[PDB]
């Protein structure tokens, strides 16, 4: 039951530096280890096979090498286009019984950013459909990791949330977060106050937007 | 052990009991030996479509290293040898003995090319069940080698002077056997299989598909020095053993060598209303039971007493 | 060397079947063995199995054997995968993909276990709800409280089954500052999520936005101007 | 005996059964005595015949103990006997090709003529019979005429060869063109 793992879960690595994967397996593997590069919504790109062979259309930069359970890859000066997932593939038992890494996130790393906190109250037209739903946005801020505690009437909430993050920005680098909270209209027209607590590397201190229903 | 005995016995290597025997044998020492990665077998039991019978398979990399194999009399039974030197496998041999176990036969699978077998004691010799069906195989044994060497590199090497001079003993046989006055002519094969077009065998543990035209492009009774064929070396085969279809795994090693006597050939001829003066002979090959006969040819199994 | 062109989206019930298939062109396709890969939404690549195109042998993944089945047509060089008993868990993009193995006609099989070509993908999900186009509702600017120069503003698109929806503001003519986050399963079944974009405040009272939210699926194509108040 | 007759062009299979439901060694020859296809223990052997790359059998039978000699892409010249040698026997069989053609160029008018000419080997004469879409009916030997071509003519048209008490069908496809007044 060859198990394959990837080492760091996510990199963050400053342009044109080098960056080093590793993936490891549970059991020995010869030299039949593939790396993959994988951009959002796009189908996987082989880059290296046999351990150590670039594919063809694979710049320089990329190398592999390695054998038996530990394996690196390293691309020499990290250009733009080569942030993205990459997954290493095991494949040399037989009968074929294939495995892959649970992958790397390569990202860039830039200085801190706090967040832009901004908080929704429920539309008058969705009010109508009988459920309320509370938007908190967090705009443009890094590192990606941020916590969200939504208060109502000073109390703690759980359950009826939901975070969304987007991919890494392509031009400044930030991340954005949405949090949702949802609640028939019984439950929202209760209460008086909803806040949105942000917490981040950038912020000094927990940064609240909040809103009194009326 | 041998025992001269005096009386007239009567032969027959086309209908030899230990071929089989030694048929059944081999395809044993081979699928234990040489597995596949997978194995494909026919199955269309009448029914409506075909059902296939699929193997997949460990296909750790070994090399078929066979132990000579000699064979005794079977429970029952005994072994008589015809010691004339130069017999034709059909007929009755005066100069026959009993033996305790045939002399140990180097058990080799190949087409076209019999390799590491015995040489006839005189001149050459070319059996077959008739010589005037031009669809049965004529086993021609040689009485000096040849050697042949093949390389994983994609090609085998054999000596064009020694070759020449072992074709020019084949025709001089063969005119023999049908015409004095009759040309032989030596074209490649004339198709089908892999295994058959080519002289295909086992090296290192590799399968070989050799093109052998080179060795057949000739016409007799009508710098320069080694021959080179160029060779294959193949993941997927078709079996001999039975109809059916294997898979190997690709060379492990960057150095496979192997070197053998060519000491006989299975040839074929085209037979049809020519109605010349010449006859064309091909490699033939593909039943092993030729191999096996090639050596047999001067046995019989005797119930005995 | 080959391209692969999956076919199109797939919406099943949980207990249904599927079956999607790849089309391969450009080279010899009994040359090359093919794979098929899924990955459901937000994890990695799972291989499924594999296919000798040449033989017409297959292998799959232990977690699968049983429900799976993987074939080809060497006819209209199609690969086909078959999925039975479908879960809700199966919901994932299935990705065709192969490379090349020698010349498997001459009986040269290196038998190559990368892939380097690939499929555009298939999405299927597996779902016990049912198709509809979502609700639109506004997330009017914050120019209520916040002390700046730029303003938040989007669009609250719930309610929607299957995925995806896409979203444009200004007919395409705004993109500058605009967040369109994936999108969430909620609890009901369905999905949803926010379009959002950061606007000169003073562009507001005079420059009007609007989202365009359009889901293939319902054939439901809406748009809601977000005013300030 | 055994009578066959094959389309040009097409995929004719000649059967070959043995007695028991093994493998054994068999070979098709012709009339002259030329290797045509045959085996060697499981492997396929091809020989001389000017039928060699066109020739090919079906070893998915031969365990059952059939050994076809399937011939594809029919020339003519194929035609004659094939003897299938096996387990000393000689299952003996005559092939016989035939060719269809409309002489001229479907795209015909109402008024027009149709030619269809047969394609035979030497010796044998066949009964060649054509039925237009319509019911005209043409019978002949080697070659069939209908001198004036009616619009009800076009489409598909269904053509019986006779011989040897044997039959084959042939579907040619004619276009009439209509006119206005
Ligand atoms: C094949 O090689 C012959 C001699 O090779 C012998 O076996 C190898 C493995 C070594 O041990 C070597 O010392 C032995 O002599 C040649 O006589 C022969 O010419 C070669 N084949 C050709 C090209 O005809
Ligand atoms: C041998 O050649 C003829 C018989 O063999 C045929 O040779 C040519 C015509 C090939 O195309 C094929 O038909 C046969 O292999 C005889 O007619 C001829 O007399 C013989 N001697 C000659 C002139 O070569
Ligand atoms: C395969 O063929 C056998 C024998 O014809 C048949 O019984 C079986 O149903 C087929 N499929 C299976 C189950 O392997
Ligand atoms: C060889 O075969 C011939 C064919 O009949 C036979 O006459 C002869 O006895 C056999 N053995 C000898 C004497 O070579
Ligand atoms: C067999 O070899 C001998 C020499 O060993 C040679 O004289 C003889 O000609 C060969 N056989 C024939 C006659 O073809
Ligand atoms: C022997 O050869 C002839 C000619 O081919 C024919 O009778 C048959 O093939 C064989 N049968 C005999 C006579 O043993
Ligand atoms: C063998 O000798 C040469 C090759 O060295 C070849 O051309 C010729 O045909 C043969 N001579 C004979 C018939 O012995
Ligand atoms: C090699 O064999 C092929 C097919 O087996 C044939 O077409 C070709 O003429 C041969 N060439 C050589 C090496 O003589
Ligand atoms: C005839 O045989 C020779 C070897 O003696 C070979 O090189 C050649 O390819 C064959 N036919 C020709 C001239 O192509
Ligand atoms: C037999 O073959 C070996 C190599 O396999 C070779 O060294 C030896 O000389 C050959 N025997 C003869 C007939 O000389
Ligand atoms: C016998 O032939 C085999 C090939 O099957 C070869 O590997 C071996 O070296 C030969 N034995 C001798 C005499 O060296
Ligand atoms: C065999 O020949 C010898 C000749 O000395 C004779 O004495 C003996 O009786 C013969 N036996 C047979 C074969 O009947
Ligand atoms: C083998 O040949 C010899 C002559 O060399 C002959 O006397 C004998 O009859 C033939 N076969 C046998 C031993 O019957
Ligand atoms: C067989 O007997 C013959 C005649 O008695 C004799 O010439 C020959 O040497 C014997 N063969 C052997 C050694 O077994």
């Amino acid at each position: 039951d060859i198990v394959m793992t990837q080492s760091p879960a996510t990199l963050s690595v400053s342009p044109g530096e080098r960056a080093t994967l590793s993936c490891r397996a549970s059991e020995s593997v010869s030299s039949d280890l593939a790396w993959y590069q994988q951009k959002p919504g796009q189908a996987p790109r082989l880059l290296i096979y046999g351990a150590s062979t670039r594919a063809t259309g694979v710049p320089a930069r990329f190398s592999g090498s390695g054998s038996g359970a530990e394996f690196t890859l390293t691309i020499s000066s990290l250009q733009s286009e080569d942030f993205a997932v990459y997954y290493c593939q095991q494949y040399n038992n037989w009968p074929p019984r294939y495995t892959f890494g649970q992958g790397t996130r390569l990202e860039i790393k830039r200085t801190v950013a706090a967040p832009s906190v901004f908080i929704f109250p429920p539309s008058d037209e969705q009010l109508k459909s009988g459920t309320a739903s509370v938007v908190c946005l967090l705009n443009n801020f890094y590192p990606r990791e941020a916590k969200v505690q939504w208060k109502v009437d000073n109390a703690l909430q759980s359950g009826n949330s939901q975070e969304s993050v987007t991919e890494q920005d392509s031009k400044d680098s930030t991340y954005s977060l949405s949090s949702t909270l949802t609640l028939s209209k019984a439950d929202y027209e209760k209460h008086k106050v909803y806040a949105c607590e942000v917490t981040h590397q950038g912020l000094s201190s927990p940064v609240t937007k909040s809103f009194n229903r009326g | 052990e041998v025992v001269l005995v005096n009386v007239t016995e009567n032969f027959n290597m086309w209908k030899n009991d230990m071929v089989e025997q030694m048929h059944e044998d081999i395809i044993s020492l081979w699928d234990q030996s040489l597995k596949p990665c997978v194995k494909l077998t026919p199955l269309c039991v009448g029914a409506g479509s075909c059902n296939t019978s699929v193997i997949t398979q460990a296909c750790p990399k070994v090399s078929f290293e066979p132990i000579p194999i000699h064979y005794c009399a079977p429970a029952g039974f005994a072994i008589l040898k015809c010691n004339n030197k130069t017999f034709n496998g059909t007929g009755p041999c005066t100069n026959v003995s009993t033996v305790q176990c045939t002399h140990g036969i180097r058990p080799v699978v190949s087409t076209q090319l019999l390799l590491n077998g015995s040489l006839a004691e005189e001149e050459v010799v070319i059996r077959s069940v008739n010589f005037t069906d031009n669809a049965k195989t004529i086993i021609v044994q040689l009485n000096t080698s040849v050697e042949i060497n093949c390389t994983g590199a994609g090609h085998c090497n054999i000596s064009r002077a020694k070759w020449n001079n072992t074709l020019k003993q084949i025709a001089s046989k063969l005119r023999e056997q049908f015409g004095n006055n009759k040309t032989i002519i030596f074209k490649q094969s004339s198709g089908g299989d892999p295994e058959i077009v080519t002289h295909s065998f086992n090296c290192g543990g590799e399968f070989f598909y050799c093109n052998s035209t080179q060795l057949f492009n000739s016409t007799w009774f009508n710098g320069s020095d080694t021959i080179t064929l160029p060779c294959r070396i193949k993941q997927i085969i078709n079996m001999w053993q039975k109809v059916g279809k294997a898979m190997y795994a690709p060379p492990i090693s960057g150095q496979i060598r192997c070197s053998s006597n060519i000491t006989g050939l299975l040839l074929t001829r085209d037979g049809g209303n020519s109605n010349n003066e010449s006859e064309i002979f091909r490699p033939g090959g593909g039943d092993m039971r030729d191999n096996w006969r090639s050596e047999l040819y001067k046995y019989k199994v005797v119930k005995i007493e | 060397e080959v391209q692969l062109v999956e076919s199109g989206a797939e919406v099943k019930k949980p207990g249904s079947s599927v079956k999607v298939s790849c089309k391969a062109s450009g080279d010899t396709f009994i040359r090359y063995s093919f794979t098929w890969v899924r990955q459901a939404p937000g994890q990695g690549l799972e291989w499924m199995g594999r296919i000798i195109t040449i033989l017409d042998v297959a292998h799959y993944a232990p977690h699968l054997q049983g429900r799976v089945t993987i074939t080809a047509d060497k006819s209209t060089s199609t690969v086909y995968l078959e999925l039975r008993n479908l879960r809700s868990d199966d919901t994932a993009v299935y990705f065709c993909a192969g490379v090349y193995e020698g010349e498997a006609d001459e009986g040269e099989y290196d038998n190559n276990g990368f892939l380097k070509h690939w499929g555009q993908g298939t999405l299927v999900t597996v779902s016990s709800a049912s198709t509809k186009g979502p609700s639109v509702f506004p997330l009017a600017p914050s120019s209520k409280s916040t002390s700046g120069g730029t303003a938040a503003l989007g669009c609250l698109v719930k309610d929607y089954f299957p995925e995806p929806v896409t979203v444009s503001w200004n007919s395409g003519a705004l993109t500058s500052g605009v967040h369109t986050f994936p999108a969430v399963l909620q609890s009901s079944g369905l999905y949803s999520l926010s379009s959002v974009v950061t606007v000169p405040s003073s562009s507001l009272g005079t420059q009007t936005y609007i989202c365009n939210v359009n889901h293939k699926p319902s054939n439901t194509k809406v748009d809601k101007k977000v005013e300030p108040k | 005996k055994k009578v066959v007759l094959g389309k040009k062009g097409d995929t004719v299979e000649l059967t070959c059964t043995a007695s028991q439901k093994k493998s054994i060694q068999f070979h098709w020859k012709n009339s002259n005595q030329i290797k045509i296809l045959g085996n060697q223990g499981s492997f396929l052997t091809k020989g001389p015949s000017k039928l060699n790359d066109r020739a090919d059998s079906r070893r998915s039978l031969w365990d059952q103990g059939n050994f076809p000699l399937i011939i594809k892409n029919l020339k003519i010249e194929d035609s004659d006997t094939y003897i299938c040698e096996v387990e000393d026997q000689k299952e003996e069989v005559q092939l016989l090709v035939f060719g269809l053609t409309a002489n001229s160029d479907t795209h015909l008018l109402q008024g027009q003529s149709l030619t269809l000419t047969l394609e035979s080997p030497p010796g044998s004469s066949p009964s060649v019979q054509c039925r237009s879409p319509r019911g005209k009916n043409i019978q002949g030997g080697k070659t069939l005429s209908v001198s004036q071509l009616e619009l009800q003519d076009s489409g598909t048209w269904t053509c019986t060869v006779l011989q040897n008490q044997k039959k084959v069908e042939f579907k040619i496809d004619i276009v009439v063109l209509a006119f206005q007044k």
